[PDB]
């Protein structure tokens, strides 16, 4: 028992810092192609080799995440933008911005640790308004007409996550009968929320600034044979999680108490919901009429005025 | 689960007719299923109107058609090339794929079965030229070659299709013995057996047998040696029973495979003497000479060490007698030009014949044997300490 | 001649293809075909040819994994199976690698030093085919080791001192035919167990000095470095976790007794008040872990860490110690250089090489991730129970190394064999988190997967094996609570092919049915955790059941009755013990299966529910008449009057049970009263005194496979749960009806008691 | 059936008894000289009981009649060696064997 104690609170306590030093001599071409370089084209390579399933490739899922760590009064917040800019390049030119989308196109829309690694891949490789990697993605989408990318985009947004109100009262069931550990996955009535919101906020860094090329992309693949609409998707989440949202509030009716878990699972899908707001405020934030009459003629206005009757009453 | 289509008046509110197209990809290949199928129904007629019976030969014998067709079908599985890029190989791949897909949920498979069993009723192209006309006869070699490179090609890569048609490998291996396609179904036996670890289930102590039989009747091929790996383990995993029927039916005897050995280096010593006996000038036709040994060892590191004695012969008049060629494990006796003596057996063309003698024991240590040669009548004799 | 086959290319590709063909046919742990292959070419054959520098090179290669396979492969695989297993006694010579020399300015060797860990022993049969009924030649044949040690070193120096040359005729054609077996086959003698550490410390000076990583070597020849450095690093991190165990043995030493002793102290100076029963119930609640959780806890500046505050700053050291062995701020030093220096040198092919290379310097970089992963599989039990958990470990591996050969009979056996004995092994029980740690049941199902897998609903082959794992993994998940939670992940999978194994009064226990229902036994939480994506999946496999009745019984010769009573009757039990717990009704799981149930009506058997028959009275007396009369069953059978009346006593215990609740929650609720209502509505009250009231007979004995009396049992249950007693008259006139009679019956009894 | 041809005497004084072990060297062969078992490859002498039917019929009742230090060649018959199913791998049916077994030590 001491042994496990140790090896569950002793060890893993954020004991380490390498993984800008590792990358930083990871691209040293000392003498061709740099070792980094042959990293990204075995992942590349990897992704693109024809499957039915994506492997757990305990690889791609360690260093996915070190690629990821690697990326982050006026001189001091300008040098800092500027190295950022200059971490994200030491990998972006070398494929990693069409290998994160190879990644998340050769999942077709599987919730799991690949698609949960790439995606924070993706944050950190487009954080901040990075229209030089935003272009490079897109010209690549336009050479290369997958559908298989914006399909798994959307097999992936329709299942992310929902506050389920069953759940959640058969776990304080379960926690009044006896103490049962605490489910670690958002005590299992909120699945992957963190994935959930890195999901949108790689849609919104995709359209970040004003880029009015790719913002038209998501709703009108051009060039394809079976668009999809991301808008609508985005859209369809959006007013899942606010029904979802009024049935957890009707739940804590009539009743003045709000425990610990009524808290901490309200504020996770808050926090959800605000990023989707964030991901369609970024999308129709410069003048596109094509994704203003596509929020126009959608269910957007069903999920607002549950907002608004659910806002009502909880202020 | 079918649902008729009937079309009437009213109709149901609900049908939603939504359209889809299809690649240029799915379009050609339904065009050459039907095409092939339409071609290859016509000819398993005219083939049949021919074999069933004695008839009038106004048939559609599409020979060179379904030659041309073959060569063509053939190329259209072709595996993309290694000097590829790696996209495009994959490309490639999935593109032969979709087409192998297509192909057998359409059942042609059976079909170019049928075709070769309609086939294989003759016996050589000799058989079929008096009976299809010469062409035909001729052509028939190709035709099976042709018809089974196209069942492998269908078969290449597809694990299902493999464990599709694995119930058609008690024919596969019945057929093995045609002697003037057993490449073909050898390839094809083991492109079937190297994908699908389900059609190992079904093979029996028969076929093995016959394979084996196979490799001792066509010599030594080293694709049995591979079809005989690949029954062993399929997918990192292993089957017992083929296992120990390999091993129990195929190097219990020895005469195949190649066997092997360690042996000894053995060397000959001989002073300069020569005896040549004929018409005229003669040497009395009379000679002996005496043997010791100081020390022996019978066994040095695995085997009996070589110790033999004796007269060897020549070539005509000439040095350098014949025998086993050199520099290997044959001494005096193993040739038959050479009689050597070992103590225990007497060594002519390395064949040992035992002979009685007091005390018969093999040569060790303090040993006087006496070598006496007459050249004419008699011939040449050993005394073992006297 | 051996070597004239170098310009005959046909006999050389030919023997070398037998050469494969040969390693192919004792390729896995076979060893029946090895001993005769060893005689096939010869003992010291081998030796000459791996010895020999002039060789095709084909064939050259063939010999060293020819020599590869026959011997050292089965205990290879054997001892790499265990490698990220490490369980470890506390004998006094395990407590004196404390030490593990980090400081005064050295770092030691990778695989020098002491080890104390529990491995798997080898042992080698002597080949003789002369000895007449050879016991069992379980293992290995002979060879001898220590000639193969000495000569590898020698010809390993000799290839370095060749390729640091670069002639141009390297041993056996291209260099790799000569570096590739070579380092093969010293990897694989690495890996048995051989080169003792002044052994070792040669084998290091070859690549150490700072050789064999600075050379210009090929891919396949850079592929075998990198395993080479991975054992380099595994066993520099087994050394890390012995060396853990022994300074927890003197922390943990240190640390009992001093909690002890502040107990003591503060149990004799008592000063009772209002704090002191929150002081201690720490002692009494608490269990071990969260105890332990909370005394070991000191990274901020204070906690609530108890008086032994002189251990705290030992932790700490030894902490740091750990730290400093690891990467934390000389191997990884080196292989972190040479995995770089090969990709900046050059582009790679092979991809696995390059994965190879990249989870090396990942593995260097990280340093503590194998350490987090290996932690948890750890172990350490005694110094006295050595050999049952040995034995215990040789039966894993014979199982593991079954599991990867296709089954067949003799694998059915020595698989049930070895289920025996980890069944029959003591440390089963007084360690069940070992099994746990060790993946028993994981390797046990997915050996199942295998036998269950081929089909669906046209072959059920090898029974026995399908038994002996249900039966083992029911034992397993019920002597823990843990391990309950353990197959609770798996029970999801099990579900969809319960159907096997029905409809044959062979396997009443063994089924992955009941492995379910014990996985999920008398546990409230796993009760709860059970969601529906199942429940609706059994309810629509009891509708099956329900219309359907069995092909195999109409086989057997059965009178086809239009509805099968024994899948169903297993499907009921199933869901009787998720519905029921530990005497009260889980609610949520009672209110979901009531919606399914009457939702899909046809699960209710036809007698009972539909537009035809009537209910459970004439159900219940036709099924007695099927059961007097012979002329409806198989001409030990399945009597199908005995399986409707258990059909229909198993629905209605499990209504029963599934009734809302005592009135406890059901007096001042709303859904509990409607779902009793639906129960009373589905089920009248007279038919259920009816069938109460049947008054069986009291048998020289006879046969119970009738109206056995438990089936009266659950029409009382029903009537308790659902309708209750609180009514004089229904009470008395239900004593008269249906008490009376069968008390009388029970009463009269002197000897003659074949019932209980 | 076994018979012994002797190639080096060993001063015939002390036989193989009921209740004692024997240590040999031998190198068997089949009938056409293919050798197929040895005792000397290994470099290790095999031992064994006199009488306890550990050894096939056609070597133990051939060493029996054997001395120490005596070299002999055991011809034997396939009903006393292996009978009509042989070894499996090695022997096939119906084989005759010839061993050449040397008597080191009789304990």
């Amino acid at each position: 028992l001491f042994l496990q104690g140790y090896e569950k609170s002793w060890i893993e306590t954020e004991e380490h810092y390498f993984e800008d030093k590792l990358i930083e001599d990871l691209a040293k071409p000392g003498a061709r192609v740099d070792p980094l370089h042959q990293l990204i084209l075995l992942f590349s390579r990897t992704a693109l080799t024809e499957k039915c399933k994506l492997e757990e490739d305990f690889l791609y899922m360690a260093y996915a995440d070190i690629m990821a760590k690697s990326c982050h009064s006026f001189e001091e917040k300008e040098m800092e933008k500027q190295k950022l800019l200059y971490q994200q390049a030491r990998l972006h030119d070398r494929g990693a911005a069409e290998m994160v989308l190879q990644t998340i196109s050769a999942s077709k829309g599987e919730t799991g640790p690949m698609v949960a690694a790439t995606l924070k891949l993706g944050i950190a490789i487009l954080n901040g308004g990075n229209s030089t990697v935003q272009q490079k993605m897109l010209d690549y989408l336009k050479e290369k007409k997958d559908v298989g990318f914006f399909q798994s985009l959307a097999g992936l947004m329709q299942s992310c996550s929902v506050l389920d109100l069953n759940a959640f009262e058969r776990q304080n069931k379960a926690e009044g009968l006896g103490m049962v550990t605490e489910e670690g996955s958002g005590e299992k009535v909120l699945q992957d929320d963190e994935f959930t919101c890195d999901l949108f906020r790689f849609l919104q860094l995709l359209c970040e600034g004003h880029n009015s090329d790719f913002q038209n992309y998501l709703r009108t693949q051009t060039g394809n044979n079976t668009t999809v609409n991301i808008i609508i998707s985005t859209v369809d989440y959006l007013l899942r999680v606010q029904e979802s949202i009024s049935d957890f509030y009707w739940y804590y009716s009539g009743k003045d108490i709000i425990d610990e878990q009524g808290q901490r699972n309200f504020s996770k899908a808050i926090q959800v919901a605000k990023q989707v707001f964030n991901t369609l405020t970024e999308y129709i934030q410069g003048p596109c009429t094509g994704n203003q009459q596509s929020l126009a003629h959608s269910r957007l206005w069903d999920a607002v005025v549950g907002f608004l009757h659910v806002f009502a009453h909880m202020q | 689960i079918q649902r008729k289509a009937i079309m009437h008046h009213e109709g149901h509110m609900d049908d939603g007719l939504n359209l889809s197209r299809s690649q240029h990809e799915e379009s050609r290949t339904a065009r050459v299923i039907r095409s092939t199928v339409f071609l290859f129904n016509r000819f398993i007629r005219g083939l049949d109107a021919l074999s069933k019976k004695v008839k009038l030969p106004t048939i559609d014998l599409p020979i060179e058609s379904v030659s041309l067709s073959l060569q063509d079908l053939i190329g259209y599985f072709h595996p993309p090339d290694e000097h590829l890029e790696h996209e495009d190989k994959q490309n490639r791949l999935r593109a032969l794929k979709n087409r192998q897909n297509l192909f057998q949920e359409e059942g042609m498979i059976n079909l170019v079965l049928e075709c070769i069993d309609r086939l294989h009723v003759y016996s050589s192209a000799a058989h079929f030229a008096d009976v299809a006309g010469r062409e035909a006869g001729e052509s028939w070699k190709s035709i099976l070659n042709s018809l089974y490179e196209l069942l492998a090609a269908l078969i290449r890569g597809n694990r299902k299709n493999c464990a599709q048609f694995s119930g058609s490998l008690d024919w596969l291996i019945s057929r093995l013995e045609r002697l003037e396609a057993s490449s073909g179904i050898l390839e094809v036996l083991h492109c079937v057996l190297v994908e699908s670890p389900e059609a190992l289930n079904i093979i029996k102590e028969g076929h093995i047998k016959s394979i084996i039989s196979l490799l001792d009747k066509h010599g030594r091929n080293h694709k049995v040696l591979d079809v005989l790996c690949s029954l062993c383990v399929c997918h990192g995993v292993a089957v017992r029973s083929n296992q120990h029927l390999i091993c129990d039916n195929l190097l219990p005897g020895r005469d195949l495979l190649l066997q092997t050995r360690l042996v000894n280096h053995v060397s000959s010593m001989r002073p300069n003497i020569f005896l040549g006996v004929s018409e005229g000038s003669a040497q009395y036709k009379k000679w002996y000479y005496e043997l010791m040994v100081d020390h022996t060892e019978p066994f040095v590191t695995a085997e009996a060490t070589h110790l033999r004695v004796g007269w060897a012969s020549t070539e005509g008049y000439s040095p350098y007698p014949g025998g086993g060629e050199e520099w290997g494990g044959n001494g005096v006796g193993d040739d038959l030009f050479s009689y050597g003596f070992d103590g225990l057996h007497l060594w002519s063309g390395c064949i040992a014949r035992t002979v009685s003698s007091p005390n018969q024991h093999l040569l060790r240590t303090d040993d006087v044997i006496s070598c006496c040669l007459d050249l004419s009548a008699p011939s040449i004799s050993f005394r073992i300490n006297g | 001649d051996i070597l004239e086959l170098t310009e005959q290319e046909e006999l050389l590709q030919f023997h070398y293809h037998t050469l494969r063909l040969y390693s192919a046919v004792c390729a896995l742990g076979n060893h029946r075909v090895a001993h005769a292959l060893c005689s096939h070419v010869d003992e010291p054959q081998l030796l000459y040819a791996i010895e020999n520098k002039y060789m095709p090179g084909l064939l050259r290669a063939g010999y060293y994994d020819l020599l590869i396979d026959i011997h050292l492969s089965s205990y290879a695989t054997a001892r790499l199976m265990m490698n990220n297993e490490f369980i470890v006694p506390m004998t006094e010579e395990t407590k004196s690698i404390t030490l593990f020399p980090d400081e005064n300015k050295k770092h030691g060797l990778p695989g020098i030093g002491l080890s104390t860990s529990l491995r798997p022993r080898m042992r080698f049969s002597s080949p003789s085919f002369v000895s007449i009924s050879n016991d069992c030649y379980q293992y290995s044949p002979e060879f001898p080791l220590d000639i193969l040690k000495a000569k590898t070193i020698q010809m390993l120096t000799e290839a370095v001192k060749e390729g640091s040359l670069h002639a141009r005729d390297p041993v056996g054609g291209t260099t790799e035919f000569l570096f590739v077996p070579l380092i093969k086959l010293f990897y694989t003698l690495l890996i048995m167990g051989i080169f003792h550490n002044e052994d070792l410390k040669h084998i290091l000076q070859l690549i150490e000095p700072s050789g064999l990583l600075q050379m210009k070597l090929p891919e396949p020849v850079k592929l075998q470095m990198c395993l080479l450095l991975q054992y380099l690093c595994d066993c520099q991190v087994r050394h890390r976790i012995e060396a853990i165990v022994a300074f927890s043995d003197d922390f943990v030493a240190k640390l009992q007794d001093n909690q002890r002793f502040r107990y003591n102290e503060v149990m004799q100076a008592l000063n009772m008040s209002a704090a002191l029963t929150a002081r201690k119930t720490r002692e009494f609640r608490s269990p071990p872990q969260e105890q332990i959780n909370m005394l070991l806890n000191f990274k901020d500046d204070k906690s609530e860490c108890p008086c032994p505050e002189e251990i705290r700053d030992q932790l700490l050291d030894f902490h740091e110690d750990l730290m400093t062995h690891c990467g934390i701020e000389s191997l990884q030093q080196l292989i972190s250089e040479t995995m770089v220096r090969w990709a900046q040198e050059s582009v790679i092919e092979d991809p696995e090489l390059v994965r190879a290379m990249f989870v090396l310097l990942h593995r260097q970089y990280d340093g503590i991730g194998g350490l987090v992963r290996a932690l948890p599989k750890t172990y350490t039990i005694n110094g006295v129970s050595v050999e049952d958990t040995i034995n215990l470990l040789a039966s894993l591996g014979q199982i593991r190394s079954l599991l990867s050969v296709r089954m067949g009979k003799e694998e059915e056996k020595l698989m049930i064999r070895g289920l025996g004995d980890i069944m029959n092994n003591k440390v089963f029980y007084q360690h069940p988190n070992l099994m746990r740690a060790l993946g028993m049941h994981e390797t046990v199902m997915e050996v199942m997967v295998n036998v269950l897998g081929g089909g669906e609903s046209k072959e059920i082959t090898f029974p026995k094996m399908v038994a002996n794992c249900c039966r083992f993994l029911c034992y397993f998940c019920r002597i823990s609570r843990q391990n309950q939670k353990a197959m609770f992940d798996h029970l999801s999978y099990l579900l969809e092919n319960s159907s096997v194994g029905l409809a044959s009064p062979a396997m009443r226990g063994s089924t992955p049915l009941d492995v379910a229902a014990a996985s999920v036994m008398d546990n409230n939480e796993l009760a709860l955790a059970l969601r529906e994506p199942d429940l609706e999946k059994v309810v629509r496999y009891l509708a099956g059941c329900g219309l359907q009745s069995c092909q195999m019984l109409v086989s057997k010769g059965y009178p086809d009755i239009g509805w099968n009573p024994v899948e169903g009757e297993r499907y009921l039990d199933f869901l009787r013990f998720a519905v029921f717990c530990n005497g009260e009704s889980v609610e949520e799981n009672a209110n979901v299966v009531v919606r399914l149930l009457i939702r899909r009506p046809e699960c209710f058997g036809p007698a009972l529910r539909g537009e035809g028959g009537n209910g459970l009275l004439a159900a219940m007396e036709e099924a007695i008449k099927i059961a007097e009369d012979p002329s409806r069953d198989g001409p030990d059978t399945i009597h199908m009057g005995n399986a409707i009346m258990t059909f229909y006593a198993a629905l209605i215990d499990l209504l029963g049970r599934c009734a809302p609740e005592m009135h406890l929650i059901h007096a001042g609720k709303g859904e509990a009263i409607r779902i009793r209502s639906i129960l009373r509505s589905l089920i009248p009250l007279g038919d259920l005194v009816g069938v109460i009231s049947i008054a069986f007979q009291m048998p020289e004995p006879d046969m119970s496979a009738g109206f056995c009396p438990d089936h009266k049992a659950a029409m009382v249950l029903f009537l308790d749960r659902v309708y209750g007693i609180e009514v004089q008259d229904f009470l008395l006139h239900l004593l008269e009806v249906g008490f009376l009679p069968d008390l009388r019956a029970a009463a009269s009894l002197d000897t003659a008691a074949l019932s209980x | 059936g076994v018979e012994i041809e002797t190639i080096s005497p060993g001063d015939g004084r002390t036989f193989p008894k009921k209740g004692q072990t024997c240590v040999v060297h031998y190198t068997g062969m089949l009938q056409n000289g293919k050798k197929f078992d040895s005792s000397r490859d290994r470099n290790k002498p095999f031992k064994f009981r006199i009488g306890k039917q550990e050894v096939i019929k056609g070597f133990e009742e051939g060493a029996a009649q054997m001395s120490l230090g005596q070299r002999a060649k055991l011809t034997c018959t396939p009903d006393v060696a292996y009978g009509a199913t042989g070894h499996p791998g090695v022997i096939p049916p119906n084989a005759t064997l010839i061993f050449d077994v040397e008597l080191l030590n009789l304990e």
